[PDB]
């Protein structure tokens, strides 16, 4: 018994005047399968695009015009902390256990959760960045500059680091603001992409650990927000015409592969999968289930959207949360063994200390003794159950 | 109708003498598995009478005269209590005292380990309900202790434990499983056992006794989670207090161990060299609790430093009950103190830089020495890779830095090398695709290394060894996750022949999915002819065949 | 939530009934009434389970004070408390 | 049986899946399934 | 100048004792195999003087009448040897002597053990050089068997044996290793092996005598490589008729285990089924030469068959010297007659027809005993099929059948369960990807009985099981190779549901790169996002990325 | 980097009379690389095309219109067997231990070199067995009646079935006599495929588990013989005009894949790589070494001759054998491990007996004990040396 969950941020003042709905709510927490339910709350967010990020101890929360994030304790239930950033915040992302966080006057700030170290870039974008993902070694970060700048993670993670972070590559072929980025989750030289979307209505696939522009697309709107499909097949995208696209990298014109064309060949596309009542909205942002057939979309006006992709091609409202619905992100419905817990939160510091690392060491049973087989053995093992009665003989 | 199986045990254990009851455990005890329905009843029937029976007997045999027949008691108890559930379990409470029991009363040591087993599969098993806590494992718990610690506790100063090294062993075992669940009763006696696992911790050949490794990682493992019986919840005080106390130990051995060369280091957390006596053998240690046991002599610091630096391991290796500081800088600071003190090689004994005063003969072993020393190191570096993951990237580029000096130095090692292979795999693992080109031009002599190991192996310049099994381990990684446009040529050529004649599957997977581009721009050949011909029906093969050739 | 009230309150005294039929058992009741007490959004649904919980603790201790089933539900209001200081969830365990 | 679709098992992995309601087969997010809710749908499951 | 590690050797060698030289050993030892350099050279330098002193007191000690120096001299002829090559294979002529005294002496066992194990490996280096053969080897070999064989010689019935049966098990091992290698030498002591070695071929529960494990398997493998001192090329004559007679004393036991059934096997090959007594309990055996210890019981006859079965399985486990000609239709036609008694279901004891003159007893001992003969033949099926590959496609048929009958029967046993699974992927392996529809549909309850316990351990129904870890090992095949148009489609489900609640990587590709067909030929939809949501950056998707390679 | 061998064999009586090479010599073993050198000999025999069969241990080669298999030694260099069967071989191929011969009178024949058996199959054919093909699971026979018929091994060898054995498939699309087929290394139910080649001008690439041909190939004449590349992209085809063309299969349009034709259009190929004089004359056998660099064609005039498809160049005469080259094979550099040796054959005899499989079981470690890691390791294992001290004392 599989149960999916996602948790939904909403930002603004409410747009209709209703009692049912609690003002001081921001962030829920819902079961989407198999019904649907608020399972949780937490209070006090106003949280925009793409700055919420969650893991399985913390929800990670910026706020709306400050320089803070709220960071909210899933296991205790509450709002462990507030931490406040020397810029503001437009985008963040979650990435093991630091959080990467692009700022309005262009730079890059990466906290570590767990010693309460923070490194900034330069600003080498010489405005707002917009949005930012990440990979175990990289971290993407395309701004309103219209530029995208691929970041080492381990050049950004030094100790005793003096040096001026500069990026790898720079992947400026866009000609407006850029809107999204998503990223494949291979981390291979030549297997990877990244896919890009900015007001030029153009989605630009790269390879970023080349800098080369593997694929580009061309909306009659200019998209809001992406996703990949789980299996890396398709791109979904919202644009501003209040319409859902769907992109299939492999279908019988390839956008990628062996059959398809030249990357200087830019493909048209006008045929939308669905599109949603201008009493809706624009879906503002967008998810994708673990399976990848159910999609999850949050628009201005507060109500939720599930597309049935294989299904139906209309969508069907959830709930409606009479606040503008922000963020959507999923949980795993599968747990994952990780060797150390973050169980409680350490804020960021400018101090000369020595490097510590805080965390509750998990039991992974990594030593192994011979009296363990004996201990875990149904019964006893045989060998040693000859050994024994010859010693006691 | 009785099961056939319940039937035969009855029979045998009626008609069987006590004294050849041992003989024929192996047979009770498969039979005893057999029988899971009749055991796991609710409590007539003539299965529920022999049910009854064969507690009877067991009961009978455990209170008994006869060791033999306490023997098949221990071993017919922990085949009932893993078969017959919730009722063998609440059925029990005469069993864990006749099994204190036998550890008390004179018994084989054989018969007691088992027992020991027995009680600990008893203490664990009872976790699952909260009321058979309350009830059995609380109270005939402290009984357990006080038994073991009566065993294990040194008798005399002049005369030396009865029971056996392997014996503690066990014991020390048992108690750190029981620490984790029982903390609040293991409390009153962490005092005792703190004073026991002692001379375990780091063995010297100075102390004259042969430590076996197990008793020595079981004493590290129970003295590390001994705070969890911390009061006041001090149990992640009480942690950081330990590790820095260790890490110190290592500082002050370090300095008795490396009096003979000059340092060049200096440390970030702002720890000073003390002065060091120039005449005399080294000498470190205490007769005081806080202290380890004395040591005297080169060889035996070496052995203490090795010892604490396994210690290190084990504070990595066992898990906390609250979360805890770890002194990662401090930890890193006392790698590159111990890996900057460097091996000569032949002729470099005047090139490195050594005390004028201090024995030659020294010198000689403290050259050979340091390998075991730096092995212990890169074990460590592999425990708290392991243990943190992705936490460790700040870590990576000094560890890199430090297998490098350590292989680079020690290349005749065997064990150094498979160590620097396993290391060299996790961090590249960790964080190996954004190398930069002058760290993966020094990581070139690895690459040979373990090449030139490969293809020994495989006949192609043997049989199958650790250094061969950890570097073809390593093969695929450096086609995975390395920077091939920072490869040379021939270090690339050279990774495909030694994997298409070690036949490496993997390798040649991970070689057929990275291409090799150089500075024109030319793509290499790649080796897909060779792996479709050797392994023709692998799926992965397969989808290599039909996707790379489109 | 999703369902009519009437069809809901219906739900609950027919559960209520059958614990008077003693087809099921009061901690059964109780322990499927109260989380929809605390966290249901409508207020007659919590004003009627609130009056189904005070009238079973009366009919259970009303021939013998039923010392298992009072210590559970105390224990039970006890954790509420405990669980969450700033919820206003409390003011259920100090009106019963 | 439908005739041989050459382009079929490799777009079955590298396309999304085109069959109204996927992996309903599975229950993974749904509830477990007595003989009476089973899934039967070939004929030989139908027949038998 | 000397290496320091020589120098470290020559000086703890000079300066301590020889009480406390073991305490010592284990640096000894590592400094012996780091200097692989001077003692390699042929035979002045301060290498060639501490050498020549090394050696020296080598000699010294191994001469000397201390049993610790003796040890100590063990220890490093056995370094020395491992990495000294031809100079100390051709030095080593007094170590040999030395090696056969200490074996002489009554030294302790663990020091004859580690003597045995260098004598061992010094005669398997001598084989490489012909001259080292007949300067060294020859005259030696028969004072060492000599020793060997008075030490592990039964002195008296009523007198038992001195030495424990580990040390009798490294006996055995090492005139294992030896027997190939030097055959006309060791043909002289074939005789007295083979009574000596009698009593653990196959140990019964009438002997009071706890055979370990490790020794009944050298023992057995030892009268099976004696068919290598054959005179005059009969080691296939020999071999051949070992194994018949090994086939036939199965068969005469079994007719004694199985009186209690009437059997409704009938021979392919010519055995018929002698009359048995029905008064009494079963016996077997006598003290012949050719006949085995005696037993009597009907489980002792079961232990019997058993050890057997696992010396049949020896058979296909040891090499042979010349070409031999396997009975694999006796074989075959056994195996059926042990497989083809049924253990009855519950409440069916009317469901097997038996003699009436028997007891019930008898009767509930044997449904007892039968799931061990069914484990060690199915044991003995995976040996034959490792062994032959790809000729036994004709036994194919065969093997199914008894395994699935056997899995039926006692399909409440995790042991035989864990078998099944185990000769399941090596079948399906070898000739499952054709099976027929029938075969498929014998195999289905098998199937979902893996993945039941593939489920049951992953918790969507705690440490993994070693069935849970063998059904885990065949699930990829159930894919890979089985007829996917003939498995009903809720198998299918049963078995992506299992993969994908597992975290079965190799089994989910499995998956995504066999489909299922429908009826309408359609292919089902491909696990791939679970594949890629668990795994994301394994091999396993890395290579389904390869449409992206350029 | 690489020792690779081929074997080569003569029918026909010598062209010329006066030569250096011996008139009765009928089989060589060459070394291809580094350089050419005739390694050894095998004194008598005429073989026809696709009638030799190259093992470790032996070498099995058909006669003329006689129903003899001369087997010859390997291991020790001579003429071990004059091995008859009841009717005469048209081709003989080896698989495992089992040499499958396909006779002229439509039938086939499994001979298990290691036990003696003998299986024999009704004529399903009505004419001569020109081809055979072995996979570890199927039986591929090719006659001159345009019929291919697909077999399964395991109920061919099924030990008491006494049913006539009968195809699993008929795979009849041809007109013509089967020349040559070859095998996927792939044995998948949905991966595999076999390509054909007929007289009837055409090539046809075939699903040989579920029958449905995938690909029709048409040649400017009717191919002779043919090889799959290592990798299994191209096939060598010789044709009767003295001419070697390549069929690219997954080339700049794919003959099978996603962007292929319809399989009921058929394409044409028309560009030869190779071409051989009237003097040298067409091909009578092709075959591709283990690189997949370097190929080798006979010629009836008696040429072995190299083709490097890399470079592109001319063709290499290595030597002339004075009579017409009927079968090429490679010897694999690298040795597959055994565990059983086929020292001896045995002949088949039709007589009472129990299955008796007789070979030399070689040593390949199938157990293991806590002493042999004390011989194997280098020095003593650690815990064990402790545990020697600890019982010394």
């Amino acid at each position: 018994m599989l149960t999916e969950e996602f948790v939904s941020a909403i930002c603004g003042p409410p747009l209709s005047s209703n009692t049912a709905i609690a003002k001081d709510v921001g962030i829920y927490c819902h079961t989407l399968s198999p019904s649907y339910s608020v399972k949780s709350t937490f209070k006090k967010s106003s949280v925009p695009v793409n700055c919420l990020a969650v893991s399985d101890t913390h929800i990670f929360a910026g706020q709306h015009e400050k320089a803070y994030v709220h960071v909210y304790s899933r296991l205790r239930g509450n709002q462990e902390a507030f931490v406040a950033l020397p810029e503001r915040i437009r985008c963040l992302i979650l990435i093991g256990d630091i959080l990467v966080v692009g700022t309005t006057e262009g730079r890059l700030m990466l906290w570590e959760i767990c010693t309460g170290r923070l490194v900034s870039t330069p600003a080498r974008h010489v405005q707002a960045v917009s949005c930012v993902a990440a990979t175990p070694s990289h971290v993407l970060t395309g701004s309103d500059d219209s530029d995208i700048h691929v970041w080492s993670l381990s050049q950004l993670l030094e100790l005793d680091s003096a040096a001026e972070h500069e990026p790898l590559r720079t992947l400026a072929n866009h000609r407006a603001a850029i809107t999204a980025l998503a990223v494949s989750p291979s981390d291979s030289a030549d297997t990877n992409f990244c896919v890009s979307a900015s007001k030029d209505k153009s989605c630009i696939i790269w390879n970023y650990q080349t800098g080369d522009a593997l694929r580009t697309l061309i909306f009659p709107g200019y998209p809001l927000c992406m996703s990949l499909d789980p299996s890396s097949r398709a791109i979904f995208v919202s644009c501003e015409d209040s319409s859902l696209y769907v992109a299939e990298m492999f279908g019988e014109k390839p956008l990628l592969g062996p059959g398809s064309e030249d990357p200087s060949t830019v493909v048209q596309i006008s045929t939308p999968f669905g599109a949603t009542q201008p009493d809706v909205g624009p879906a503002s942002c967008l998810s994708v289930s673990y399976d990848g057939t159910m999609l999850l979309t949050g628009h201005p006006r507060g109500q939720i959207m599930r597309w049935d992709i294989s299904e139906n091609k209309s969508p069907v409202e959830l709930a409606n949360l009479n606040a503008a619905v922000t963020n959507l992100i999923f949980v795993s419905p599968f747990l994952t063994s990780k060797p150390t817990k973050t169980v409680n939160i350490i804020k960021p510091s400018q101090a000369e200390r020595a490097y510590t690392f805080t965390a509750q060491f998990e039991p992974m049973s990594f030593t192994k003794s011979r009296l363990d087989s004996l201990l875990n053995a149904t019964g006893f093992p045989a060998d040693a159950l000859e050994s024994a009665i010859v010693a006691f003989y | 109708t009785a099961p056939p199986d319940l039937r035969v045990v009855c029979h045998r254990l009626a008609s069987t003498p006590v004294d050849s009851l041992p003989r024929l455990c192996p047979l009770l005890i498969n039979h005893v598995l057999r029988c899971g329905g009749p055991l796991s009843e609710p409590q007539t029937s003539e299965t529920a009478m022999l049910v009854h029976k064969f507690r009877t007997h067991i009961t009978s045999l455990l209170t008994g005269k006869s060791p033999a027949g306490r023997f098949t008691a221990v071993c017919l108890i922990k085949a009932v209590i893993d078969v017959g559930g919730w009722e063998s379990l609440r059925s029990a409470e005469p069993w864990i005292r006749g099994l204190i029991g036998v550890l008390q009363k004179p018994d084989p040591l054989s018969s007691k380990e088992l027992s020991i087993v027995t009680l600990t599969k008893l203490y664990i098993l009872l976790q699952d309900y909260q009321t058979l806590i309350r009830e059995m494992a609380t109270p005939t718990l402290p009984g357990y202790a006080t038994a073991c610690l009566q065993l294990i506790k040194p008798p005399a100063s002049g005369r030396p434990l009865k029971v056996p090294l392997n014996f503690v062993d066990t014991v020390a075992w048992s108690l750190s499983k029981l620490v984790v669940l029982y903390s609040t009763t293991m409390r009153p006696f962490s005092g005792q056992i703190k004073s026991a696992l002692r001379p375990y911790i780091a063995p010297t050949s100075s102390d004259n006794v042969v430590v076996p490794q197990s008793l020595k990682e079981n004493s590290r493992n129970l003295l590390i989670l001994l705070t969890y019986t911390a009061p006041k919840n001090g149990s992640s005080d009480e942690w950081v207090k330990a590790i820095r106390a260790t890490i110190l130990d290592c500082h002050t051995t370090a300095d008795q161990v490396f009096r003979a060369v000059r340092e060049s280091w200096e440390s970030t957390t702002g720890y000073h060299i003390q002065p060091v006596n120039a005449t005399g053998e080294p000498s470190g240690g205490g007769d005081s609790v806080d202290e380890l046991p004395p040591w005297s002599g080169l060889q035996a610091g070496a052995e203490r430093l090795t010892g604490l630096l396994e210690y290190l391991t084990a504070y990595f290796n066992n898990p906390t009950r609250a979360p805890v500081n770890v002194p990662l800088g401090e930890l890193l600071d006392l790698t590159t103190r111990l890996t900057l003190v460097i091996p000569p090689s032949l002729g470099a004994e005047d090139s490195i830089e050594t005390n004028p005063a201090i024995g030659r003969d020294e010198k000689a072993e403290l050259w050979s020495a340091l390998p075991d020393i730096h092995h212990a190191v890169l074990r460590l570096h592999c425990a708290i890779i392991r243990r943190l993951e992705a936490n460790a990237i700040p870590l990576a580029t000094d560890i890199i830095d430090q297998m490098v000096r350590v292989s680079t130095a020690s290349k005749q090692l065997p064990s150094v090398r498979e160590t620097a292979y396993i290391l060299a795999k996790e961090i590249l693992l960790l964080a190996g695709s954004t190398l930069p080109k002058l760290t993966v031009d020094i990581l070139i002599p690895l690459i040979q290394s373990s090449c030139h190991d490969i293809l020994t192996a495989a006949g192609h310049a043997s049989t199958a060894s650790p250094v061969s099994q950890a570097a073809s381990a390593l093969l695929p990684t450096f086609f995975t996750h390395l920077p091939q446009k920072h490869l040379p040529p021939d270090i690339r050529g050279l990774l495909d022949r030694t994997a298409i004649l070690s036949h490496n599957q993997s390798a040649m997977l991970a070689s057929c999915l990275h291409p090799y581009r150089d500075s024109r721009g030319r793509y290499y050949p790649s080796i897909l002819p060779f792996l479709v011909r050797r392994f023709p029906r692998d799926e992965s093969v397969e989808v290599l065949r039909s996707n790379l050739v489109k | 939530t999703t369902l009519d009230k009437d069809l809901r309150e219906k739900v609950v005294g027919s559960l209520v009934l059958l614990r008077r039929k003693d087809v099921i058992d009061s901690v059964s009741l109780l322990t499927t009434l109260f989380p929809i007490l605390i966290s249901s959004p409508s207020k007659s649904l919590r004003t009627l389970i609130y009056t189904k919980i005070i009238s079973d603790l009366r009919e259970s201790n009303a021939k013998a004070t039923n010392h298992k089933l009072n210590r559970t539900i105390q224990t039970v209001l006890h954790n509420l408390l405990t669980s969450d200081r700033t919820s206003s969830k409390g003011l259920w365990a100090c009106r019963i | 049986p439908l005739p041989y679709k050459p382009r079929a098992y490799w777009d079955n992995i590298y396309r999304l899946p085109t069959t109204p309601n996927p992996f309903a087969y599975l229950n993974l997010f749904g509830l477990p399934r007595d003989e009476d809710s089973e899934m039967y749908p070939d004929r030989m499951s139908r027949l038998r």
